[PDB]
């Protein structure tokens, strides 16, 4: 299929019920990389933090590899949509594509 | 058409381009209930907004969603505007585009978020975001001059000459109302009252509002106030009890005129003024000083723009007459300028667009506006 | 009637044959909205032209349309044109031919594209380009003799003997008053003072105009300098700051006189009528320095003639007795002999007609007149 | 042969002639205490002066002796001057005379008070004033050129041809280093960064120094700024607060090259050059070209000769190649002409005497030097 990125763990797909939560992640493999993540295509989901929406970033020692998280609360209808996580390297950019729904 | 929303610190002006007067006056306070409780009975009520705080004020904590021209919590703001949309309003936000005011020099952030969930949150064919100063000059209904804009949070000076603005001269000064409430409430604790909550924090602006005037001379009234007789006067609180204050009260404005007390290195309101004129252009400085006007909550106070007067004719040339025009409801002339500048058909034009924002994204609202 | 428009930089005299006053008189320059403005109200008038850009100097990036005699932009002209015939005038160019005035060895390109806007743009049946040296001898009433012109542009020397011309005698001389306006600017930053802008230039010219006088002689003026009790006066600007001189300018006329403060090779105005002299025959020599006739911009102030004279008189031949004639109102005498040389009839058939030009083309200017 | 200083904004370099490394560098900053102290143990030090300042910087207000290239206040730079000489030094007044370095058409007070304090304040047998310019030419070894001198107060443009100078030809520049950390300041608050104290105003100056560097084209650079990634650094305060910057960096430099962002008429840097080798000679103009030098503090960043060399080659005729020299140590190598003017036998009988003070007056500065 296509060249190999910087995601070794690309998002997955998720489902989610009225007022739960939902978290997607993504683990890069090794300066530090840049993640951004963002809503349809040109769309930032870091603007967009706040109550509903939120970023964590964490590091791994042992395997060299860095797990990038996106915090999900209290979702509503306006959340649904198409989300895409865009990861850079040192020398190279890599995407990948994943589905946020609330339903009810 | 547009919908004017003037965003400043506590309290949130709302209304329709074109009127004289704002539709919604309301605090842009939100409270929350800072104790937990258990009774059967109540909807909890978790979130209030606009002037149902004021009445429920000791109980609940008071956050503004504004801090220094900047808002901390986005949705914070959503609710006030709801608020002012359906509240007072009673209009669509679908009807009309929306104008929103900001102060000059303000951070980057603020326009293009507050412009996203203009365009995402509320669906308008249009918006745009003008500048205080600007506004302020067409509710005075003159084409050149030097503004001091004023407001509850941040005082700034812009100069105009017939048009064509000067944004090197365009200086923003860390003076403002809500600041003098705060060097007022650290004043009275040494003559032995004590506020440290935001509820009663609220009094001693509404005691600054009415009891405070502007001393012609600063050290003369301080002078003779050791001797205090009609200096003094009794405020009512809904604490229960009784304050009396004297010189306390036309120190506090003061400060605008001497930063020293509150320990800032930057010069007064004045002196400011007169740095923003040097740093314009030679031709266009003669009728710039008299033609200064006053704006914004903390410029109420009677007096203010005598003791103006002769500082500035002092330091100043007396090669020509300074006047200054400060007219009554000047607070609500921000709100009025925004009015009126889109009104006009040419305005309409300008506004940004929904379809434009979606193709190019939020970096062009510095491409399109100033 | 005739028109008559005297162009070539700082100044468009504009008026009516027939009058020894013309109608409108304006700086040439144009405007342009050096920064953007954004508000609402103004028609934006992307274009100023005349009086009016004086009032809005400081915001306005003036320019010259004309540099060194010669046109820079040709539609900047357009419009000045355009407003002299419309707005002060009050006439239409198709009524009357129109009289131009031109100094001696300008560039080819001046005349011919002159010619062709006057022919194509402002239709009208014959025009006329004619030389300030010639006019002002017809305006002396002399028949025979040399004229020396100085004024705005190039200061030009023509002798003349009995209507016949002699091209080679013909000397220019680079020397006018906006280039004194150009070194009293220059003089005035040493003293601390600085002035970069060209709206700021007019008001040293202005102070140049009545403040600066000719001393009876530079050098004993400036030694008594040193002490200036009655050589320093106080000028109020529209700014409303104060500017005091002394020997700085009475040492701005001296220029002319003695170039070496420009930092230019070329002799002084009293040498080089001298060197125009000198070229001509002996014969005809006696009656050039008995008629010399000084016109122009920067021959304004008293006392010229007389140190003229003496200058003229010591290094001239003692054969022959010096007579100078310079009466007041000089810096419009080249104006009016072009309003008088177009009142002849005679001289309304000598015109360059529309027919003509087509027929043959711009390279007939030289052939119809010398 | 004697002391050598350099009186450039924010910092004051001295040392002895003939060295070619200043022994005292320090800023000229004088720091007051801004509030009253509540202590008991302390000698009060009212007045800080050098880089005991910087050390204290925080409550202490620093005042700069230097605005412009003009001393606001006299006694403050007396205390730099004992200062230096006394407390790095360690020499004499007495013992040696004193070379001053100047910027080229400065105002007349400068001249005469700088000389009235050295030989009132300070006892010396003689003195004397140097120009920045022509001291760079004989340290370039060359007899004819073009000197562009910038240093971190004031830029200058000085021709010279073969010992021959041209005052109408020499023009002075109001870009400065210090006006781009001032241009720095007022850019960062847009961003959201705010400083407006004298203190944290060189910790901004500091950034731009490392941080910031020269585009080979600044549109490009500033049009790729949107997707920054490469462009953004974070810079270290006292504090331990951190700053992010991007395209702000680079286009302060720019300034110099575009002066419009400053607000002001006049033409930058290549702009300048251009119009300082127009003013002179056709025939010298060749090796102008070739010849051109930069020193002083703000020629220090990256990139600066080779953007110019392109902007100089378009706008300059091509009839001769461009070549710019910008060696490593610009920023000290003014102060070095100054040492090794003092050193060569002709100069020493050129020093103003102390006697030739007393006796003649402060006056002839002007007829003892250029």
């Amino acid at each position: 299929d296509d060249p190999i990125g910087l995601f070794v763990m690309r998002p997955q797909d998720g489902e989610v019920t009225v007022g739960g939560s939902i978290t997607f992640s993504a683990r890069v493999a090794g300066k530090p990389p840049v993640v951004k993540w963002f809503k349809g295509k040109w769309v930032d989901l870091s603007s967009k933090v706040g109550q509903h929406l939120q970023l964590h970033d964490s590091y791994d020692r042992a395997s060299k590899v860095y797990l990038f998280e996106l915090h999900i609360t209290d979702a509503q209808p306006a959340f649904t949509g198409s989300y895409r996580c865009e990861v850079s390297t040192k020398d190279k950019f890599d995407c990948s594509n994943f589905n946020l729904t609330v339903h009810e | 058409a547009a919908l004017v929303i003037d965003n400043g610190s506590g309290m949130c002006k709302a209304g329709f381009a074109g009127d004289d007067a704002p539709r919604a006056v309301f605090p842009s306070i939100v409270g929350r209930p800072r104790h937990q409780g258990v009774m059967v009975g109540m909807g909890q009520k978790d979130s209030y907004v606009g002037d149902e705080a004021q009445s429920k004020r000791g109980i609940l904590t008071l956050k503004y969603p504004i801090e220094h021209g900047i808002v901390t919590n986005w949705d914070d703001m959503e609710k006030i505007w709801h608020h002012t949309f359906y509240n007072e309003l009673r209009v669509a936000p679908e009807e009309h585009p929306v104008l929103l005011t900001e102060a000059p020099l303000n951070p980057k952030a603020n326009r293009e978020k507050m412009t996203q969930i203009m365009f995402e949150t509320f669906n308008t064919p249009a918006m745009y975001v003008a500048i205080q100063a600007v506004l302020s000059l067409y509710a005075s209904g003159r084409t050149t001059g030097i503004v001091m804009d004023s407001g509850d949070g941040v005082t700034h000076t812009v100069p105009i000459y017939e048009g064509y603005a000067l944004p090197h001269a365009i200086l923003r000064l860390d003076l403002a109302g809500r600041d003098l409430t705060d060097y007022l409430m650290k004043i009275l604790t040494e003559r032995g009252y004590s506020f440290t909550t935001t509820a009663e924090r609220e009094i001693v602006r509404d005691i600054k509002e009415k009891l405070c005037y502007v001393a012609l001379d600063f050290e003369q009234e301080m002078a003779t106030a050791a001797s205090s007789s009609s200096l003094e006067k009794s405020y009512e609180l809904p604490d229960g009890q009784v304050i009396t204050i004297g010189n306390e009260r036309f120190r506090c404005p003061e400060a605008l005129f001497q930063p020293s007390f509150l320990g800032m290195e930057s010069c007064g309101i004045h002196e400011t003024t007169f740095n923003s004129i040097m740093k314009c252009d030679v031709d266009i400085r003669k009728d710039l000083y008299a033609n200064t006007v006053l704006s914004g909550g903390t410029t109420m106070y009677p007096g203010i723009a005598d003791r103006m007067q002769k500082e500035i004719t002092a330091l100043a040339p007396s090669t020509m007459k300074i006047k200054i025009i400060a007219p009554p409801e000047r607070k609500y002339s921000v709100w009025i300028g925004g009015s009126i500048l889109a009104s006009l058909s040419t305005f309409q034009q300008m506004w940004i667009s929904k379809q434009e924002y979606d193709e190019s994204g939020p970096s062009i609202v510095h491409r399109k506006c100033f």
